[PDB]
């Protein structure tokens, strides 16, 4: 019914990752479930395949099967991935070894019933019909570090006719992700928490900025709310003017 | 392998309007081409199976064209929430493959940026670095130039940007960029500025601040 | 008798694996669980077509005068006359297939009550493609059974609950 993936995973150069695509509803039973990586900005790229057989072939109709044989690999991969089914049919996992920086992208399963119809002699797939949520493997040399919040401080310098904006800058964390709320969630319009950006340090840094009445300026008071599980860090910061 | 081309690279189309993606292939792949749809921060959707043949619960607005290597995918009345990454990919030979995908954005009126300046906190200043962010607020199209001068010296490779997606309501983008220097580089110099150049800009605008005044 | 008079019209829209189990052997588990024979067109069969005079025969792809096709069913003209695998004496013959989308559909059967395959309420003629068409009847037993109809006598595989 649904494909559900294990969590986002951070190596260093050299390791290996592990990652599980589960069931929910029913068992990957005849299906061909692919790994698809994707890395931060590029196309999606295949990792490879596997069939998870429903019995023993019935071998008067081996000429016609679609199936190439249980396991396929795209090229640029074999030697460093392995895919493998439990004997329930209901996870498939993809290890991927050797870990390179290149290698940081977010990995998709994704189900394929090569019999999705049949006519004259052959059958024909239905393509990637039903996709998991997405694991992202980050591979770095860089070390689990909570951020440092700094305020954006409101200022002429930062206001526009009647509105001003202000913010938090939430520098030197890894690995992703951080959230950011304002106010515990309470303004979540004019809010932009803009894409992280990864420095020459290997660390990450990401603003979070919002706009307001210049008239509620040191009379509303503005937190802003940053979470980074991967550390154990949360912080609220008072933002208040010049 | 088998290699996809995808044209254009982005799409600005109008709500309402149609939207014609292309994809070719350097090898025949005989009608084994599907498009997918990945809307922002959301996982591949299947739209279009065997070239033609249309994924269930796919609105009629998708529709797939094409044979051995010239394929369409149209998107006739364009909804504000197809803002999205479309992708084909063939299965006719082994290695699958995938083209790099066509964004496609919402076209809307121009809009110029709001342009906002934040010196570095001194929370930050006593750790030894400071962060200048420079803030464009609410702009279409998405391009735009933002550089940074200090003491109207240019700064070059000491900055990074971000652009959020474009809004969903809005239509609109956002852009950050922060200037990064020491403490000490920061306090032998007065006159802080970055200059934002976008075409719903008569000319290029500066918001500047003078460290400490 | 040939692969290519395999009707193979095969539909299987909703991803049940249906048609996955028409090349593999697919046991299932406890969760997951008349009219007369005429002709049928090959367009809306999917996999091999078997009838039962008493003991199990499959019936291929012809044109509509009888003469065999070798075209998997796809041409239009195709069909697959049930009729000519009657034996010309007993009052026993009934039929089953698949249709395009994954339902079994059966012509009776047992003179009667059962339909195709069926011998009693509990029991149905064995043959290779018996899980397919009637998966839930997995874990029935297989007894050797004999059976007279029109004088002639018939040996055969019975699968019973
Ligand atoms: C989809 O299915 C259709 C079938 O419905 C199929 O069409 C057939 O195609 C094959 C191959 O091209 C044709 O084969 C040729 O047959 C030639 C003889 O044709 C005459 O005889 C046919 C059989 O007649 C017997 O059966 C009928 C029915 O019981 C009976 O009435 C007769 O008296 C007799 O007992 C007959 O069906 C056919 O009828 C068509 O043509 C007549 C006259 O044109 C017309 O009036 C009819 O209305 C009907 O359209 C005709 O009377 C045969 O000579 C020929 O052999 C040549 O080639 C081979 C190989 O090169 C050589 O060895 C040989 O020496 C000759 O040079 C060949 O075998 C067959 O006739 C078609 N059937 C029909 C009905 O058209 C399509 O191909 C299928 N399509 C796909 C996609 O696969
Ligand atoms: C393969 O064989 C299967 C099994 O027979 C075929 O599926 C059947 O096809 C026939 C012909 O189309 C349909 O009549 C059967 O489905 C339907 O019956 C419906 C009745 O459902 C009730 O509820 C609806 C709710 O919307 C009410 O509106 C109705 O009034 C009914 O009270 C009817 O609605 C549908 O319009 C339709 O007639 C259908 N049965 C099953 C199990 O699906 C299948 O089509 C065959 N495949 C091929 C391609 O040959
Ligand atoms: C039973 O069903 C099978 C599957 O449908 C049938 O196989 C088909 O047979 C037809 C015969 O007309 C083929 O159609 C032609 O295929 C040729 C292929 O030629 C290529 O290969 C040869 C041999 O090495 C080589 O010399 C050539 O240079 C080619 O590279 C094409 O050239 C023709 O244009 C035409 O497409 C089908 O392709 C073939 N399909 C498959 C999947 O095998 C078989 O004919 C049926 N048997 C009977 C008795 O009817
Ligand atoms: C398989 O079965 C499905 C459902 O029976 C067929 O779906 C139909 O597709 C046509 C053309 O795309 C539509 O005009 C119909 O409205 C569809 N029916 C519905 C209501 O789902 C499908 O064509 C069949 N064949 C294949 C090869 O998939
Ligand atoms: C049939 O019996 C088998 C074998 O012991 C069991 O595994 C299977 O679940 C049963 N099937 C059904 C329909 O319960």
């Amino acid at each position: 019914v649904q494909l559900e993936q294990s969590g986002a995973e951070v190596k260093k150069p050299g390791s290996s990752v592990k990652v599980s695509c589960k069931a929910s509803g029913g068992t990957f039973s005849s299906f061909v479930i692919n790994w698809v990586r994707q890395a931060p900005g590029q196309g999606l790229e295949w990792v490879g395949g596997i069939f998870q057989a429903p019995g023993p072939e019935r071998e008067w109709l081996r000429d016609i099967n679609p199936i190439s044989g249980t396991i396929n690999y795209a090229q640029r991969f074999q030697g460093r991935v392995t895919m493998t089914a439990d004997e329930s049919m209901t996870t498939v996992y993809m290890e991927l070894s050797s870990l390179r920086s290149e290698d940081t992208a977010m990995y998709y399963c994704a189900r394929e019933n090569k019999f999705r119809y049949c006519r004259g002699g052959s059958c024909y797939s239905g393509a990637f019909d039903m996709w998991g949520q997405g694991t992202m493997v980050t591979v770095s040399s860089a070390s689990t570090k909570g951020p440092s919040v700094f305020p954006l401080a409101p200022s002429s310098k930062s206001t526009s006719g009647g509105t001003a904006a202000l913010g938090c800058l939430v520098k030197d964390y890894f690995p992703e992700p951080v959230t950011v709320s304002w106010n515990s969630g309470a303004l979540t319009s004019g809010v932009h928490t803009f894409p992280a950006v990864l420095q020459s340090s290997g660390l990450y840094s990401l603003s979070s900025v919002v706009t307001v009445p210049s008239s509620s300026l040191g009379t509303q008071t503005y937190i802003c709310n940053v979470n980074h599980k991967p550390s154990n860090t949360k912080v609220d910061k008072r933002v208040e003017p010049k | 392998e088998i290699e996809l081309t995808q044209s254009p690279a982005t799409l600005s189309v109008s709500p309402g309007e149609s939207a014609t993606l292309s994809c070719r292939a350097s090898q025949s792949v005989s009608d084994n081409l599907a498009w997918y749809q990945q809307k922002p921060g959301q996982a591949p959707r299947l739209l279009i199976y065997g070239a033609s043949s249309r994924a269930p619960a796919i609105p009629g607005r998708f529709s797939g064209s094409g044979s051995g290597t010239d394929f369409t995918l149209t998107i006739s009345r364009l909804e504000p929430e197809d803002l999205a990454v479309y992708h084909c990919q063939q299965y006719g030979a082994s290695p699958w493959t995938f083209g790099q995908g066509t964004k496609v954005e919402i076209k809307r009126t121009v809009a110029a940026p709001s342009v906002f300046i934040f010196p570095p906190s001194d929370e930050q200043l006593k750790s030894g670095t400071a962060s200048v962010v420079c803030l464009l607020n609410n702009f279409y199209p998405r391009e735009a130039k933002v550089q940074w001068k200090v003491d109207n010296a240019l700064q070059s490779g000491n900055s990074q940007e971000s652009v959020t997606e474009q809004d969903s309501k809005d239509s609109t983008y956002s852009l950050s960029s922060t200037l990064t220097l020491s403490k000490a580089d920061y306090e032998k110099h007065k006159v802080y500025a970055c200059e934002v150049t976008h075409q719903g800009l008569s000319s290029p605008v500066t918001k500047s601040f003078n460290r400490g005044e | 008798w040939h692969i290519n008079r395999t009707a193979l019209n095969c539909n299987d829209s909703l991803h049940t694996g249906f048609l996955a189990a028409l090349f593999y052997t697919h046991k299932f588990n406890a969760s997951g669980c008349p009219r007369q024979c005429g002709t049928i067109p090959a367009s809306q069969v999917c996999g091999p077509v078997y009838c039962f005079t008493p003991s199990p025969v499959v019936v291929g792809t012809t044109d509509r005068f009888g003469a065999p096709t070798y075209t998997w069913g796809e041409n239009e003209t195709d069909v697959l006359i049930l009729n000519n695998t009657r034996p010309p004496q007993g009052n026993w013959f009934g039929c089953t297939w698949m249709n395009s989308t994954g339902f079994t559909k059966t012509c009776g059967g047992p003179p009667c009550c059962g339909s195709g395959p069926w011998l009693t309420p509990r029991c149905l003629v064995d043959y290779p493609y018996r899980l397919w068409h009637y998966p839930c009847t997995v874990n029935f037993t297989i007894f050797k059974v004999r059976m007279y109809v029109g004088g002639v006598e018939h040996r055969l595989n019975a699968a019973c609950n």
